[PDB]
C-alpha cells in the first residue's frame, strides 16, 4: 500500500524558522510528484505547489511562490516544506499529497490521488495569560452569562454555582482573535423569578495560569 | 480562478444529493475534474478522478459527471458515514496550478431543521469602566451546523471588529457558534442600536441592542 | 511493447539533448489527445527495430519536425532525414511543463558552425565563436537557451511534447 507519512505537531513563534516532512512509502518515491496542501482551521483546501524527486523542479501556485520553499531527499523518500519566517496567518494543517500524471497526452493533468494524515502547525507571539471575567447580567426564564476574556493557552472551563447549577449551562468554544488571545462565553438560562432570591457565581478554571476566578453575576438596575 | 460550490447540502438517510462546481474554460473546461471527501477530523481521500472514475473500495453511490465548465458530484442511498466536506478540483492550464472548490458540507438530516437560537449580550458596564465594550452574540440549537453572521449599527452594516467562531457539535446533535463585535465605549454609546443577524437555511434570526 | 514508457513518460528530454528508447521484441497498437499524427513512407506491419525519439519544442515548432525542414530545431537540434520513415507525434504539454515564474529547464541551440546530419544529437556546452578572437569561455555567446514556458503565452509559444517513431529494416 501507499503510504505517506507525515513530521509531527508544530509549536512555534512568529519569526522562527520552521521544515516539515513527508516520507512516501509503498510506491518508487523518486518517479512520482509529490506536494503540499494548507488547510487553516475551518477553512478549505490550498494547494501550495509540488516537486519532482528526481531532480527537484517545482510548481508553485501564485499566493505560494517566494512565500515557501518545498524540497526533497530522494534516498530517504521524504518530501519536505519550509518557511524561513513563520506568521502567525501560517497557522493550519498541512497535508502532503502524491500527484501523479492522470489522462493522455494534451489531457494529462498533475492530480493529488493519496494524502498523509496531514501536519498541525500552531504559530503564536502569546504567552500564559489568565483570563479577565465579566458578568453579562439579565433583564419566565432569564439567560445570564460570564465574558471570560483575553486568556492563553486553551483550555478554560466554566461550571456554575460550583455544580449545584448544570440544566440550562451552555459553555461556548472560544474564539480566537488577531492579538492571539482566547475569549469565550458560558450562559445559563434560570427562573426570573429566582433573581432577587439566589446568587449565580461562574466558577472559570483557567488551570494552565493556575488561575480560577468565581465571578458574581447580578441583575442590573 | 475558483470552482464555486454550495456551502452546504443536507438530506434524510436514504435520499440524494447532487453538488455543483463551477469554474472556466481555463480549468473544468480542459481538464479532469476530481472530487476529494473530508470526512471530521481526517486527511481529504480522493472520491472521483477523470470526471467519473471510482478509486477501488469507493462505493457506485458515488457518481461523477462534467458538461462545459461545470462537474455535479452525486450521492444516491446517503448514509450518516457520508457526512463530510466535499471538494473538486482540476489543474488550472492558465493559472499552471491545481486548483480545488470552495466545498461542500453534507449534513446526513438525523432530525428535523433547526433554526438558531441567539442571545445577544451588550457589554458590561464592568468592561465600559476599563474602557473596552464587546457585543456577544451567542448561536445554539442550530441544525444543520451551517450559518452566516452580520452585525448592523443603526441600520449600516460593521465589517471591522467582528470575529466569530466556526459551528461546533453539541452534545444534542445541533450545533453552536458565537460572534463577538469589539467597539470602544464611545461607539457604543453614539449609536440607538446594534443587530447580530444570524442566517440559517436562507431564514435569518436578529437580536438588537441598544446603550439605553 | 513498451511505448507507454515513453507517451506516458512523467519526465520529458530538452530538444537539444532529446532522448532515444530502443524498442526490440514485442508488438505495437492504436492511439484523440494528440494535435500532430503524421506518418511518412508508412500508413495507417513488421520491422528490425522501432526507436522513440522524444523532447519537448514550441507549438509553432512541430512543423520542423518533418523530412527537410529548416528552422533552429530542424538545422540544430533535431533533424529527420529526407528518405524518412516513421510517425511524428506531438500534445500540447501546457499543464506539465508551464510553470508560474516561466519554466527555465527546458533548453534549445541557438548556435551552431553547421547543421547536424540526420539523427545527430549535440549537448555541448562549448562557446560558440562568431568572430575572429578565440573566446576564452566568456562576438561570443552561450549557444543553449531556454524557452521559459508560461501558462499564459498562445498556443505557439506553449511546450508541446513531440515522440518520433523510426522503423529500421516488432509487428503491428
Ligand atoms: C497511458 O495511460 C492510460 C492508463 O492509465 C491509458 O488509457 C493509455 O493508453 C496509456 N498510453 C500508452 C501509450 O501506454
Amino acid at each position: 500500500e501507499v503510504q505517506l507519512v507525515q513530521s509531527g505537531a508544530e509549536v512555534k513563534k512568529p519569526g522562527d524558522s520552521l521544515k516539515i516532512s513527508c516520507k512516501g512509502s509503498g510506491y518508487s518515491f523518486a518517479n512520482y510528484w509529490i506536494g503540499w496542501v494548507r488547510q487553516k482551521p475551518g477553512k478549505g483546501l490550498e494547494w501550495m505547489g509540488i516537486i519532482y524527486p528526481g531532480d527537484s523542479d517545482t510548481r508553485y501556485s501564485p499566493s505560494s511562490l517566494g512565500q515557501v520553499s518545498i524540497s526533497v531527499d530522494k534516498s530517504i523518500s521524504t518530501a519536505y516544506l519550509q518557511w524561513s519566517s513563520l506568521k502567525a496567518s501560517d497557522t493550519a494543517m498541512y497535508y502532503c499529497a502524491r500527484h501523479p500524471i492522470h489522462g493522455y497526452g494534451s489531457g494529462s493533468l498533475y492530480n493529488p490521488d493519496y494524502w498523509g494524515q496531514g501536519t498541525l502547525v500552531t504559530v503564536s507571539s502569546a504567552s500564559t495569560k489568565g483570563p479577565s471575567v465579566f458578568p453579562l447580567a439579565p433583564s419566565g426564564t432569564a439567560a445570564l452569562g460570564c465574558l471570560v476574556k483575553d486568556y492563553f493557552p486553551e483550555p478554560v472551563t466554566v461550571s456554575w454555582n460550583s455544580g449545584a447549577l448544570t440544566s440550562g449551562v451552555h459553555t461556548f468554544p472560544a474564539v480566537l482573535q488577531s492579538s492571539g488571545l482566547y475569549s469565550l462565553s458560558s450562559v445559563v438560562t434560570v427562573p426570573s423569578s429566582s433573581l432577587g432570591t439566589q446568587t449565580y457565581i461562574c466558577n472559570v478554571n483557567h488551570k494552565p495560569s493556575n488561575t480560577k476566578v468565581d465571578k458574581k453575576v447580578e441583575p442590573k438596575s | 480562478s475558483v470552482l464555486t460550490q454550495p456551502p452546504s447540502v443536507s438530506a434524510a438517510p436514504g435520499q440524494k444529493v447532487t453538488i455543483s462546481c463551477s469554474g472556466s474554460n481555463s480549468n473544468i473546461g480542459i481538464n479532469y475534474v476530481s472530487w476529494y471527501q473530508q470526512l471530521p477530523e481526517t486527511a481529504p481521500k480522493l472520491l472521483i478522478y477523470e470526471n467519473n472514475q471510482r478509486p477501488s473500495g469507493i462505493p457506485d453511490r458515488f457518481s461523477g459527471s462534467k458538461s462545459g465548465t461545470s462537474a455535479t458530484l452525486g450521492i444516491t442511498g446517503l448514509q450518516t458515514g457520508d457526512e463530510a466536506d466535499y471538494y473538486c478540483g482540476t489543474w488550472d492550464t492558465s493559472l499552471g496550478a491545481y486548483v480545488f472548490g470552495t466545498g461542500t458540507k453534507v449534513t446526513v438530516l438525523g432530525q428535523p431543521k433547526a433554526a438558531p437560537s441567539v442571545t445577544l449580550f451588550p457589554p458590561s458596564s464592568e468592561e465600559l469602566q476599563a474602557n473596552k465594550a464587546t457585543l456577544v452574540c451567542l448561536i445554539s440549537d442550530f441544525y444543520p451546523g451551517a450559518v452566516t453572521v452580520a452585525w448592523k449599527a443603526d441600520s449600516s452594516p460593521v465589517k471591522a471588529g467582528v470575529e466569530t467562531t466556526t459551528p461546533s457539535k453539541q452534545s444534542n446533535n445541533k450545533y453552536a457558534a458565537s460572534s463577538y463585535l469589539s467597539l470602544t465605549p464611545e461607539q457604543w454609546k453614539s449609536h440607538r442600536s446594534y443587530s447580530c443577524q444570524v442566517t440559517h437555511e436562507g431564514s435569518t434570526v436578529e437580536k438588537t441592542v441598544a446603550p439605553t | 511493447c513498451p511505448f507507454g514508457e515513453v507517451f506516458n513518460a512523467t519526465r520529458f528530454a530538452s530538444v537539444y539533448a532529446w532522448n532515444r528508447k530502443r524498442i526490440s521484441n514485442c508488438v505495437a497498437d492504436y492511439s484523440a489527445s494528440f494535435s500532430t499524427f503524421k506518418c511518412y513512407g508508412v500508413s495507417p506491419l513488421c520491422f528490425t527495430n522501432v526507436y522513440a525519439d522524444s523532447f519537448v519544442i514550441r507549438g509553432d515548432e512541430v512543423r520542423q519536425i518533418a523530412p527537410g525542414q529548416t528552422g533552429n530545431i530542424a538545422d540544430y537540434n533535431y533533424k529527420l532525414p529526407d528518405d524518412f520513415t516513421g510517425c511524428v507525434i506531438a500534445w500540447n504539454s501546457n499543464n506539465l511543463d508551464s510553470k508560474v515564474g516561466g519554466n527555465y529547464n527546458y533548453l534549445y541551440r541557438l548556435f551552431r558552425k553547421s547543421n547536424l546530419k540526420p539523427f545527430e544529437r549535440d549537448i555541448s556546452t562549448e562557446i560558440y565563436q562568431a568572430g575572429s578572437t578565440p573566446c576564452n569561455g566568456v562576438n561570443c555567446y552561450f549557444p543553449l537557451q531556454s524557452y521559459g514556458f508560461q501558462p499564459t503565452y498562445g498556443v505557439g509559444y506553449q511546450p508541446y511534447r513531440v515522440v518520433v517513431l523510426s522503423f529500421e529494416l516488432v509487428c503491428g
